[PDB]
Formats: C-alpha cells, structure tokens, sequence
C-alpha cells in the first residue's frame, strides 16, 4: 500500500 | 463473455476488430504490429484518452478495460511512435517505421504542436511534396497543383504576409530541386530536419514547483528538462541521463536526485499521482532505449540493417 515509485538511473547501467 | 469493439488507427490506416474481454495490452499490440508488418516495435505504443481527458499510453501488462480507458463504441486507440530515436538516419531501419514517423511528425508540425520557423517549414513542405508527387514535372504538375494540400503550419501562414499562391510558389521552387529523390529518401530528409527542431520528441507535462509557479516538464530521449510556462523551446534547467542518479515520486511530489552530491535535488509537483506514474514510466522507457542503443545491435537489428542495404541497391 504505497503511492510512491522510484528508479535508479545511475544504477541501471548493467554495461559493466 | 460479450466481445468488445476496438479500433486501433495507424497514421495511414484503420484497424477495427474485437478481442477477449480479459486480454492484455501486449496481445492487442502484438496483433496491431503483425497486421501491419512492423518489426521495430520498440518505438511504438497505443495511445488512448481516459476518464479525466488525458492522452496516455496503454500498459502492455494489464488488461485493456482495467486501465482507465474512456468507455465507448468502439474502444478508440492509436498506434503511434512513443519513443523517438536520437538519430533518425541510423535508427529507423525499415520503410514502414520511417513512413509512420514521417506522417506523425509532419502532422505534429502542421498542427503547431512542434514549433517550426517559416523558412524551415517551407523546406519541410517541399520534401513532403516531393514524397507525395515524386519528381516535379512541368507538364503534369501545372500551376495550382499544391492548392488542395495543407503544407505549412497554421501559425507560420498567420505570422507571414504572403498570398496562397505565393506560398505555393515558394514550395514549388524547392520541389524542383529535389528531382531524383525517392519517397523513402524524401521522408528521411524531412525527418532529418525535423529531429533538430527544439520541440521534436519531447513529452510535455504541466507541473508546478514548491513555490507554486506553473512550469513544464519535458521528457525525451536524452533526459528531463524544466521549462518556463510561456516558453516550451528553451529549457531553463536540463537533466541529461548522465547527471541523474535517481528519479522518483511521492504522491504529487516528483524528485530528481542529481549525480553531483553538492547540487540540490530538483522537486516539482504534478496535478495528480497518475501523472507522476506516467512521467516515471516514460523516463524509464527513454533511458532504457538510451542504454539499448549504446549496446551492440541485436542479431535481429543487424539483419534488418542488412536487408535495408539490399532494398536500397539498384544492382541486379
């Protein structure tokens, strides 16, 4: 029951 | 179960039919995609209006009727480009993709949704005429051939004092110089000029800051930008993917956490929670493709670019 959301832009780089 | 009337429209088509009441958005999508022979599906989506008068994008995971879809007969949908490439030249591989981007972008420029200066608008117009009529022929394209065509943005015709036939002469003069240009080339040249326009490929959201001043949030292929309410061309503050560590929302509050640990978080307010949810989804969808195009082309893509190399060759 959370009316929030978050996305880790920096962290998404699975390029490594 | 009683069937539901759906009507997905392409920029140059109309697809009426019915599906299962408990069908996902991806099933409708995968259907529209195949019926049309589109393979570069990653740039597209199905746009619809809801119960609050908003034009969002159908969620592929959920059922069609569950996500707030304005109830009517038939259920109106629109197959449109949702994501815009960074460079139209090397990213729009097939002809059907290019054609659909061309028509949507041209439609948007003509409707004044994307600003275009007068000279550039005329140059764009001639590429559109070259693409519709083909090579200019003095014998077949007799004066007045462009009188039934909507060529310029309504706002450039108003800001510029020229008769109807004068504007048509300006475009005609440019058309003549495009001789030899194939339809595919003409649409691409159009998109090449259109992609450099300030408002092209930007998703605008009406927001306000902590104080209360009305602003604009723009989401595009490169990141987020905040605009002053009366100026949607020049961002007052920019947020490229490389300068954003985190993006998130809390009810009506959206927060952009910068990479520079010495800079303050940028905070803005959306009219509703659904807006912030859609803002984050788009940002994630754009960042996803931003990452995707920086990783080696899929076997599928490599093959399409190889197929287009052939369809452009004039050798036996």
């Amino acid at each position: 029951r959370r009316r929030t959301g978050t996305y880790g832009v920096l962290a998404a780089w699975r390029r490594l | 179960p009683k069937p539901i009337n759906v009507r997905v429209t392409t920029m140059d088509a109309e697809l009426e039919f019915a599906i299962q009441p408990n069908t996902t958005g991806k099933q409708l999508f995968d259907q529209v995609v195949k019926t049309v022979g589109l393979r570069e599906v990653w740039f597209f989506g199905l746009q619809y209006v809801d119960s609050k008068g908003y034009s969002t994008w159908l969620k592929l995971n959920k059922k069609v009727t569950q996500q707030d879809v304005k109830k009517e007969n038939p259920l109106q949908f629109k197959f449109r480009a949702k994501f815009f490439p960074e460079d139209v030249s090397e990213e729009l591989i097939q002809e059907i993709t290019q054609r659909l981007f061309f028509l949507q972008v041209k439609e948007a420029i003509l409707n004044d949704e994307i600003y275009c200066p007068p000279e550039t608008a005329v140059l764009l117009a001639s590429y559109a005429v070259q693409a519709k009529y083909g090579d200019y022929n003095k014998e077949i394209h007799k004066p007045g051939y462009l009188a039934n065509d909507r060529l310029l943005p309504q706002r450039v015709l108003e800001q510029h004092k020229l008769t109807k036939e004068q504007w048509e002469e300006r475009i005609q003069n440019w058309h003549e110089e495009h001789r030899g240009m194939l339809r595919e080339d003409s649409m691409m040249e159009y998109l090449k000029i259109a992609q450099d326009l300030e408002m092209y490929g930007v998703n605008y959201f009406e927001i306000k800051n902590k104080k209360g001043t009305e602003l604009w949030l723009g989401v595009d292929a490169l990141g987020l930008n905040i605009y002053e309410h009366d100026d949607k061309l020049t961002p007052k503050i920019g947020f490229p993917w490389s300068e954003i560590r985190n993006i998130s929302f809390n009810d009506k509050k959206f927060v952009i956490k910068p990479i520079d640990k010495k800079a303050p978080d940028f905070v803005f307010y959306a009219p509703r929670l659904r807006i912030n949810k859609r803002i984050l989804a788009l940002c994630m969808g754009n960042h996803e493709l931003y990452m995707r195009r920086r990783k080696p082309d899929t076997i599928e893509v490599q093959q399409m670019k190889a197929q287009a190399r052939v369809d452009s060759s004039g050798a036996a």
